[PDB]
């Protein structure tokens, strides 16, 4: 699974 | 670390052409909870930090151009130029955010193919300014020429040079696909001096025989 | 949105570099700033990050040994410190705000870079001279003229013509290093060769490094 801390500014739940 | 693969090294097609940059992951970047792939697409000219223009592999930034568009999932990616444009010769990167360290690909350098274009030759004697500084530089100009490949050769008193020149070329144009080449001859002001005939010669495929631009000290 | 970097350096083998990163047009706390690198020729390498609000980090693995970043909220500037350089840290050093994505807004922005040369060379502004138009500089209706940029140290120097409001057939070439240790390069353009008694055309050099400002006119 990806790691949500390799780059903060990344906002997965944001599609 | 996911190692970031990218081929082809260098792409070469016309004004149109539409241009394809392939990207495998070494690991699977998909994500099935989110339906999302963490890559990212950046351009890059000469002097210029990247410029993002595609993440979650498909989504176009803003403002970019809609001939750029992002395609595949899991591991293996794409990113497609649809009619190339003069504009978007420039290195292509592609890169994952899906785990650390983040890491980039190798580049892919995506060039124009266009006509052939003899170079237009400016010779520059050594400024005023220089000479009295004790050193002495003759600048030889091959302008707005393709293919890229060219011969400057430095005659002084009609003899060949060697060792006392160096060169430059620039970039592709990203208005008319060209390349440009500075042949700078550097003398000892007293060196220069001692001659009176600096001449620089050019071979290009545009030109069926070497042409010599001169002038007297 | 717009990051802006310190200046150039060179640093002696062994030394340490510290660059910053100047962070305007947004709320600097919002958002982590990242340091990515790019030798001459090679690809961009990712160094770490930094939260700009709680200051917490992450360090790429080949760099924690020797780098440091840290931040301002204040001043607005973030930080990267390396140390025990060695020449193959010879490089653009880029802060940036990488793949911000966030529920209504998308954005990516870097710094212009900061170029760190490691060498134990002198540091020199450049030597500004005309490459005059003249008869030999003609292409027909066209004149080339141009500056001779020479004898600096480190790289980079910025040129620019009639301070920005000429771009159009300019031509800066890459540095060469001279035998000297010391680099050159020439920015030429070409312009109309009807209107050269009545156009002025002025060169306009930046080397950080050693503060040079240089504004040269080119006559014929």
């Amino acid at each position: 699974n990806p790691d949500p801390n390799a780059n903060p500014n990344v906002d997965p739940n944001a599609n | 670390d996911i190692v970031m693969t990218q081929s082809p090294d260098s792409l070469a097609v016309s004004l149109g052409e539409r241009a394809t940059i392939n990207c495998k992951s070494s690991q699977n970047i998909f994500f099935s909870s989110n339906n999302k792939n963490y890559l990212a697409w950046y351009q890059q000219i000469p002097g210029q930090p990247p410029k993002l223009l595609i993440y979650w592999a498909s989504t176009r930034e803003s403002g970019v151009p809609d001939r750029f568009s992002g395609s595949g999932s899991g591991t293996d990616f794409t990113l497609t130029i649809s009619s190339l444009q003069a504009e978007d010769v420039a290195v292509y990167y592609c890169h994952q955010y899906y785990s650390s360290p983040l890491t980039f690909g190798g580049g892919t350098k995506v060039e124009i193919q266009r006509t052939v274009a003899a170079p237009s030759v400016f010779i520059f004697p050594p400024s005023d300014e220089q000479l009295k500084s004790g050193t002495a530089s003759v600048v030889c100009l091959l302008n707005n020429f393709y293919p890229r490949e060219a011969k400057v050769q430095w005659k002084v008193d009609n003899a060949l040079q060697s060792g006392n020149s160096q060169e430059s070329v620039t970039e592709q144009d990203s208005k008319d696909s060209t390349y440009s080449l500075s042949s700078t001859l550097t003398l000892s002001k007293a060196d220069y001096e001692k001659h009176k005939v600096y001449a620089c010669e050019v071979t290009h495929q545009g030109l069926s025989s070497p042409v010599t631009k001169s002038f007297n000290r | 949105v717009q990051l802006v970097q310190s200046g150039a350096e060179v640093k002696k083998p062994g030394a340490s570099v510290k660059v910053s990163c100047k962070a305007s047009g947004y709320t600097f706390t919002r958002y982590a700033i990242h340091w990515v690198r790019q030798a001459p020729g090679q690809r961009l390498e990712w160094m770490g990050w930094i939260n700009a609000g709680n200051g917490n980090t992450r360090y790429s693995q080949k760099f924690q040994d020797r780098v440091t970043i840290t931040r301002d909220t204040s001043a607005s500037t973030a930080y990267m410190e390396l140390s025990s350089l060695r020449s193959e840290d010879t490089a653009v050093y880029y802060c940036a705000l990488l793949t911000v994505i966030t529920p209504d807004d998308a954005f990516d922005i870097w710094g212009q870079g900061t170029m760190v040369t490691v060498s134990s060379a002198s540091t020199k502004g450049p030597s500004v001279f005309p490459l005059a138009p003249s008869s030999k500089s003609t292409s027909g209706g066209t004149a080339a003229l141009g500056c001779l940029v020479k004898d600096y140290f480190p790289e980079p120097v910025t040129v620019s013509w009639n301070s920005g409001a000429l771009t159009s057939g300019v031509h800066t070439f890459p540095a060469v290093l001279q035998s000297s240790g010391l680099y050159s390069l020439s920015s030429v353009v070409t312009v109309p060769s009807s209107s050269l008694g009545t156009q002025t055309y002025i060169c306009n050099v930046n080397h950080k490094p050693s503060n040079t400002k240089v504004d040269k006119k080119v006559e014929p």
